[PDB]
């Protein structure tokens, strides 16, 4: 259909209809109101059928008409009202296209962040009465749903529309199943944060009385096993948001009550077995998110015993686990881990087939899913399978911005991969050779790596400081208080001479042809670079005397003449790396310098960085 | 289209599920479930005790006796009823073992960790009496142990740390107090989720005033206090705050809390806010109260959130003798407790700035308990909140990013909310703001705003070129959380069905780019433009706005 | 037990063995210190959730029967357990006819 070009009209219409002058939010009213025709549309026409379904162009129409009203942010400071809350009447048919994208995890959490902007942050210009009466109608709507979800324990109610009322629960409670970055005060159980908002555990209460009611009533329809398995999968994605995002391994639980809550409930649900379902990884997918969560760590006698699943096993069988075919392969898999670790593991040994340590499995077989892959291309599913079983690699089982440096070339740690001087000279002929008039992306993660390297070439002097151990530097990066400037000592090293990392980097992307501007956040990332390279490294001399300020300070001061935060800023921050200094700052000529180049500019963009330089 | 009755229901009945969870409950990092902790324990300072049926004779392993009690009270209750119970024997019990100055009260953190298994265990029947009666309870038992919760600052030389180096009793004191607090915390969530029609009961002045001296002796102004009790304290003023809103009826009882006793709440949590933290020392006796420590001298997690290593825990993994009728219990420690993984100290730092999202959030939550205000609101919340604001906008600056670290994205984010928290003070409470007060802080205000605008026009990507090398440098982590989200965390996000990544490229783009001053959401960015261009009030001089904006533009 | 005036299951939690520190058939830790019955409770709970009402029946039976025995064998050690163990398998016996399988009776 051309209606997406129809969509394309309006939305050009929009952006067209900027504001009063430039600058396009205008918070408060204007009475001017002419698109509201195609708004009320948006959302009238969305309960249709032809490419109301399809995403990419319809997509981002969509989007684009988020930010049209955003553009327009809130024209009820005048206008814009309804007998009770026009944002209510706007929240209730958006959950409608919500139980229209009732199961794409994708076409739920973007469509609920932008909400979410709507409502935490596209009415937060107010706060408390429009989010009064939001939340109000929020608990009404909660109150009808709980006491619909009663008759169905006893049968007059329909087919469809029942899939459709344990749906709409479904909706509900995935919309509460983020972590705050999603809502705020907007809604009155998601406010708090610290493992509680007035959700978390009005929520446990909701799994739990709907673990009630799934026990008191049920159905064998393979939508209804989904509208289930969808179930098992959100008890897990109510901890996976309730995490402290441990950087890349696998991310540690801010409360070991969602913890212990969810092993007891799909725990329970092994019992249940409501609603088998085919083909289905989400079952082994919430196992192996929740023993990621509870692999190694203090969290380990805690999902061994309030989530054994061990009084499944059955060594004697090749069929082993009783749920679904994948999901008990899986299961195995964190179990016969589980018995790994119990057992001694000199009983273990690498057998190198799958590389994984494994003891004595048995004197038979009886292992057809020892380690073994199993998906229709599934890379999570893999991914799952292998990180779980080489989560005991007694080797190289650390790092996160050193990891990251090599996650994006992959295929990278073929060779010592600890090794210092293998990404050092990698990148050193990266960017010695490696771009034509394009390389503004993979250069730019070398420069990334090359900041962090510094950072870890600084963790060195300090007997294993590698790639190994490094989720983020010290002296750098252990955020502080009190004047921070205090932890960066003179007495370090100088730059070039104790980094060939500073050598070559000086030779590329300081003495660039086009270091004066070729990619102006590019130059921001050599520029935290320097910053932190300098954090831990002496400062080689800004200017000689004789000029030649030092193609890096230079970088300095023709960011410090952006037109915006963005270059100017990311300069600013330096100034006094190159001041903390001996033998430069020893006459404190250096500080007299830039005391002059702080002075040497009135440019009007730059007075909030210079007064941060200044200071 | 009959959804069937199952004519052979199963259904739980959850006070057993709660006897069980009770026997086998373990703290973290425990030898033993928590319950068997006490049933290895007699003591010779209370004989006999009995409230109702629960005899920890002469002979008695507390936990016998409490093990014996679940199975008693477990014949005669109904769910509801058996919570009431246990609450009141359990307390009448921590009281006896801990008004009682002379006896090994190690039974007590655990009994309180009962309590609080309890209380969440079925927060959906606990009730109003018995919730009062354990959370005033704990309360007069932290002013029982006035000595931790106030000890010195630095020990002013008289006053000595030469403490027999005891995480022993300092899990005791500790423990109970934390735990207590997190029991506070659930109280209020069986009241929170609990129907507004009925929120006259659990609310009285001896709430109010219990908690005051607990608050007080926690926030320790003048001593140097722990860090599980304050974030503990400063969440049960969170959650009291959200009950404040979320009754109906709110102007009675908000007449009965004392507009002085928000105050002298809100005296210590600015305290807190302006208090600091020194990752580098947080696990070691730093400055005077100002840096957030958490010394590993008293460090284990806490119940409804795990904040330390709980290193300490591990010593619970020795708090018995786990071989011995105890009549005191093992060593836990402050010397043993604590280059190996400062992920500790970042993880434990992630929580303060969820902390500070807590405090903030609650600030913000005051901000709509009154619309028409008082003293706790007088301006002040103007000074203080964009005083954070501001420290926040200059630290991040300065040092946190190229700090680069774990904590960046979770605070820009909700710095830049604090941010739209003064935003609708500026616009809603911008009745109350005095001169003498837009004064005191005029700096700060302006400048604030000034740093967010410096942005918008963003002439630098305005794309996903290299501001992606942005997310990069900085929000490597939340690199490495769409990497983790991707292939471990979602069972969708896998095989991206291509109208997401589109999204992706700008979208974590300008997460990124919230991380490092720039690109805020176009809500933000008019946020931070509209608090200051709001020439209704002449917080910029008309003649050098135009000098202010001139750094961007207008 | 008429006269063991206890929660038997106590009763249990009051029987450490020194000697065999070493002891597991379906998940059955047990130590120097560390009591018959701290691992009775151990079963008992969390099998409660596991186990259904015969399989319980027949775990506790065949698991706590294992103790029987490698008690029994192992006339160095008093054999305070069986005793209350055997108790607690007629608790077990007699809980229900019907629900009781015959299987786990016969051995």
């Amino acid at each position: 259909e051309s209606h997406v070009k129809y969509l394309d009209e309006l939305i050009l219409a929009i952006k067209d209809l900027n504001s009063g002058v430039d600058s396009k939010v205008q918070i408060k009213k204007v009475p001017s109101l002419k698109i509201l025709n195609t708004l009320i549309r948006n959302l009238k026409d969305q309960r249709r059928n032809n490419i109301m379904k399809n995403d990419t162009i319809f997509s981002k129409t969509v989007s684009a008409l988020a930010l049209l009203l955003e553009y327009n942010p809130f024209l009820l400071v005048m206008k814009d009202s309804n007998g009770n809350f026009e944002i209510q009447r706007l929240i209730d048919d958006f959950l409608n296209i919500s139980v229209l994208n009732y199961d794409n995890y994708h076409r739920i959490w973007f469509m609920r962040r932008k909400l979410g902007s709507w409502c935490k942050a596209c009415v937060e210009f107010y706060g408390k009465p429009a989010k009064f009466q939001l939340t109000a109608h929020f608990e009404n709507t909660m109150n009808l749903y709980e006491q619909a979800l009663t008759e169905v324990l006893l049968g007059k109610t329909e087919l469809l529309k029942f899939y459709d009322t344990l749906k709409g629960l479904y909706i509900l409670l995935y919309w509460f199943t983020s972590e705050y970055s999603t809502f705020g005060n907007s809604i009155a159980f998601l406010d708090s944060s610290l493992g509680f908002t007035k959700f978390d555990f009005n929520f446990q209460r909701l799994i739990r009385i709907v673990l009630y009611v799934f026990d008191s009533c049920e159905l064998a329809a393979l939508e209804y096993a989904e509208i289930q398995l969808k179930y098992i999968s959100l008890v897990v994605d109510y901890v996976c948001n309730r995490t402290i995002s441990t950087a890349l391994d696998a991310p540690a639980l801010v409360c070991c009550e969602q913890l212990k809550f969810v092993l007891t409930t799909m725990h329970h649900f092994l019992d249940n077995k409501y609603g088998l379902l085919d083909n289905d990884p989400t079952m082994a997918k919430g196992i192996l998110r929740l023993y990621s969560l509870c692999i190694s760590n203090d969290f380990s006698k805690c999902f061994v015993d309030h989530f054994p699943i061990d009084q499944w096993a059955d060594f004697s069988q090749s069929e082993h686990f009783p749920f679904t075919q994948l999901t008990n392969k899986a299961l195995s898999i964190v179990y016969f881990d589980l018995k790994r670790r119990s057992l001694p593991v000199e009983a273990l040994k690498y057998d190198n087939k799958f590389n994984i340590w494994v003891y004595q499995s048995e004197p038979d077989s009886s292992l057809k899913n020892v380690t073994s892959p199993f998906d229709d291309r599934y890379k999570q599913l893999e991914k799952l399978r292998l990180l779980v079983l080489k989560k005991f690699n007694k080797t190289e089982r650390g790092t996160l911005l050193k990891y990251r440096v090599n996650q994006l070339s992959p295929g990278f740690f073929q060779r010592a991969g600890n090794d210092f001087k293998l990404i050092l000279n990698e990148a050193s002929v990266s960017i010695q050779t490696c771009f034509k008039t394009n390389n503004i992306t993979r250069l730019t993660s070398w420069t990334v790596i090359l900041g962090r390297l510094a950072c870890l070439e600084s963790e060195k002097f300090s007997s294993t400081k590698d790639m190994d151990n490094w989720y983020v530097c010290h002296l750098c990066d252990i955020e502080k208080t009190g004047n921070p400037f205090v932890r960066i000592n003179p007495n370090r090293p100088e730059a070039a001479g104790k980094s060939e990392i500073f050598r070559i980097l000086h030779s590329n992307f300081l003495s660039h042809p086009n270091i004066d501007e070729f990619s102006e956040s590019l130059l921001s990332g050599i520029l935290f670079s320097l910053h932190r390279i300098f954090s831990h490294f002496q400062p080689p001399k800004l200017t000689d005397g004789n000029g030649q300020i030092n193609k890096s300070f230079k970088l300095v001061q023709k960011c410090f003449m952006n037109s915006n935060r963005y270059l100017r800023l990311l300069s600013t921050r330096i100034i006094p790396l190159f001041n903390i200094s001996d033998s430069h700052n020893s006459e404190d000529e250096h500080t007299a310098t830039l005391i002059k180049f702080l002075q040497s500019q009135k440019l009007p963009v730059v007075k909030e960085n210079l007064v941060i330089a200044w200071t | 289209n009959m959804v069937p009755l199952n004519p052979n229901r199963i259904i739980p009945d959850e006070t057993s599920l709660f006897l069980e969870s009770i026997l086998l409950h373990q703290i973290i990092g425990a030898d033993l479930s928590t319950i068997e902790i006490l049933n290895r324990l007699k003591l010779d300072y209370i004989t006999e005790f009995k409230f109702k049926n629960f005899v920890i004779a002469k002979g008695a392993p507390i936990g016998k006796s409490i093990v014996s009690l679940l199975l008693r009270c477990k014949k005669t209750l109904t769910l509801d009823r058996f919570i009431d119970t246990l609450l009141e024997d359990i307390a009448v019990l921590i009281k006896e073992i801990s008004v009682h100055p002379n006896e090994s009260k190690l039974a007590v953190p655990f009994l309180v960790a009962l309590m609080y298994q309890i209380v969440q265990f079925r927060p959906s029947a606990t009730h109003n009496l018995a919730l009062k009666d354990c959370f005033l309870f704990i309360c007069d038992l932290i002013r029982i142990y006035h000595h931790v919760l106030k000890v010195p600052i630095h020990e002013s030389n008289m006053n000595l740390h030469v403490e027999p180096q005891i995480f022993q009793y300092e899990l005791i004191d500790y423990l109970i107090i934390s735990y207590s607090f997190d029991l506070l915390e659930g109280i209020l969530r069986v009241l929170q989720s609990h129907p507004k029609q009925t929120y006259m009961e659990f609310f009285d002045e001896n709430i109010l005033k219990s908690f005051e001296f607990v608050y007080k002796l926690a926030l320790t102004i003048s001593y140097k206090p722990m860090v599980n009790v304050i974030f503990s304290a400063v969440e049960v003023v969170n959650i009291i705050t959200s009950i404040i809103l979320n009754m109906d009826n709110s102007s009675d009882l908000k007449s009965l809390i004392s507009g002085s006793w928000w105050r002298d709440c809100i005296t210590r949590l600015y305290a807190l806010l302006e208090k600091e933290i020194k990752s580098g020392d947080v696990y070691n006796e730093n400055v005077d109260t100002t840096t957030l420590h958490m010394s590993k001298y008293h460090d284990f997690f806490g119940l409804i959130r795990n904040i330390g290593d709980n290193e300490l825990g591990g010593l619970i993994s020795k708090l018995i003798y786990t071989d011995r009728l105890q009549s005191v219990p093992r060593v836990i420690s402050k010397e043993d407790i604590g280059f190996t993984a400062p992920i500790i100290g970042y993880k434990m730092e992630k929580w303060l700035l969820k902390l500070k999202d807590e405090v903030l959030n609650i600030f913000e939550n005051l901000l709509m308990i009154y619309g028409d205000d008082a003293t706790i609101v007088n301006g002040e919340m103007l000074i203080h909140s964009s005083k954070f604001l501001s420290r926040e906008q200059a630290l991040m600056i300065e040092r946190y990013v190229g700090q680069d670290s774990p904590n960046l994205d979770l605070r820009c984010h909700l710095i830049e909310h604090t941010l739209t928290i003064i935003y609708r003070l500026w616009k809603d409470h911008f009745k109350q703001l005095r001169e003498e007060q837009i004064k005191q802080v005029e700096s700060q205000l302006i400048m604030s705003l000034w740093r967010f605008l410096v942005c918008q026009t963003e002439t630098v990507t305005a794309n996903e070129r290299e501001m992606r090398d942005h997310r990069h440098l900085v929000d490597s982590l939340h690199d490495l959380t769409i990497k983790d989200q991707a292939s471990y965390y979602e069972d969708a996000f896998e095989d991206l069905p291509e109208y997401i990544e589109e999204e992706l490229k700008m979208q974590l783009n300008k997460r990124t780019g919230r991380i490092m001053q720039v690109k805020y959401d176009e809500k933000f960015q008019e946020m931070a433009r509209t608090i200051l261009e709001s020439k209704s009030f002449d917080l910029t001089t008309l003649e050098e706005a135009d000098s202010l904006y001139i750094s961007m533009g207008l």
